[PDB]
């Protein structure tokens, strides 16, 4: 399964 | 001042926050990280007690970053033309929780539970210096190494603490609230628990429960690893939707499954070293 970073913002 | 008193090195990162570079002060060869803002990018500003128009997150970094702690803490700081630089701690060896998690999978619960705990000490630090960091995340936390301590980062989104609504947020929508989705208001307590609820399970099922509003707003928690009833009762504690049945600090850190925690050298000799 795809884990990722998330941006703030 | 003030490419003279620092030896400049390779890029470490950069985004959101804006760059980061590795260092070193010439004065001791202490090791420090060197972060630009370009002061177009800077949506928030604030006053330094003697008076001067700084960005928040400098505010904010002067009011963390007197005595020892669990926040990676700001040297100095220098005005350029177009930017601002903030001259930070560097520990190492280090590694972010972010690619710590993903290169090892979920945490054991003794190892998720020393970390959790100093993120809580170091969070209950910044509230009792007046400071709302507003973007809790294992991205914002670096874990030395050799000492086995976890130091916050990143306070650029953050705010300083009040007790009446928010209604302005610039943090990590899959680490932000029920009520922020809902109705874009919420209070600094209750939200930064719901963060750290959020991560907790990150660190114990080896990634975030939630990626769509409805995911948060549903408020249903699976659990895609075995994890212990208690841990699981204390992260369902942590993101219950309504802000008021959340847990305080206090009642966090007296929960049963926090008892017992790793001391950080020991936490590095067992699990990092
Ligand atoms: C001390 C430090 C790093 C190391 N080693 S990376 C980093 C940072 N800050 C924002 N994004 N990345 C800081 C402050």
């Amino acid at each position: 399964r795809k884990r990722r970073r998330h941006p703030s913002g | 001042p003030l490419e003279s008193q620092y030896q400049v090195g390779p890029l470490l990162g950069s985004g959101g926050f804006g760059s980061v570079y590795s260092g070193i002060r010439v004065s001791d060869n202490l090791p420090v990280a060197i972060k630009h803002v370009e002061k177009d990018r800077i949506s928030d500003w604030g006053e330094l007690p003697n008076g001067t128009r700084v960005p928040m997150e400098v505010v904010l970094l002067k009011k963390v970053s007197s005595g020892f702690s669990g926040v990676i803490r700001l040297l100095d700081w220098f005005e350029r033309p177009d930017s601002f630089v903030l001259i930070l701690e560097r520990p190492e060896p280090v590694q972010d929780l972010f690619d710590f998690i993903t290169e090892r999978g979920a945490l054991q619960e003794e190892l998720a539970r020393s970390f959790f705990w100093q993120v809580l000490e170091a969070v209950r630090h910044c509230h009792n210096c007046g400071v709302l960091h507003r973007d809790i995340k294992d991205e914002n936390i670096l874990i030395d190494l050799n000492r086995g301590e976890l130091k916050l980062i990143d306070f650029g989104s953050g705010a300083l603490l009040k007790d009446t609504v928010y209604t302005d947020f610039d943090g990590t929508r899959v680490y932000s609230p029920p009520e922020w989705i809902r109705y874009h208001r919420y209070h600094g307590r209750s939200a930064a628990v719901w963060s750290l609820g959020i991560l907790l399970y990150d660190m114990v099922c080896g990634d975030i429960p939630f990626e769509h509003d409805e995911e948060i707003i549903g408020g249903q928690v699976f659990f895609r690893q075995r994890v212990s009833s208690e841990c699981q009762h204390l992260i369902r504690w942590c993101l219950a939707l309504r802000p008021s049945d959340r847990p305080t600090f206090e009642e966090i850190q007296n929960h049963p499954w926090m008892q017992d925690v790793l001391l950080p050298q020991e936490t590095a000799e067992i699990h990092l070293h």
